[PDB]
């Protein structure tokens, strides 16, 4: 997986993609 | 109940949302979360009547 964002300090929306060999979980909130 | 952002340090890319609430730095002294000279809230409320 990969994390994305600008500052990653719970001040802006941070894209997160997680693979666990069963699905892909994508979330946007900090 | 309706707010619009009037102060920002750049221009948005197309189809972008920014909902951060930090005090805008319009001068030299840091705001540190406290309003004052050259330090304004980025979101101004509408005045619908
Ligand atoms: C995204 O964040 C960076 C980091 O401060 C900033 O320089 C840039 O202007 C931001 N992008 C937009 C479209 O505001």
């Amino acid at each position: 997986g990969w994390i994305f964002g600008t500052t990653l300090d719970s001040k802006t929306q941070s894209l997160l993609i997680v693979n666990n060999a069963t699905n892909v979980v994508i979330k946007v909130c900090e | 109940n309706y707010l619009y952002r009037l102060f920002r340090k750049s221009k948005l890319k197309p189809f972008e949302r920014d909902i951060s609430t930090e005090i805008y730095q319009a001068g030299n002294r840091p705001c540190n979360g406290v309003a004052g000279p050259n330090c304004y809230s980025p979101l101004q409320s509408y005045g619908f009547r």
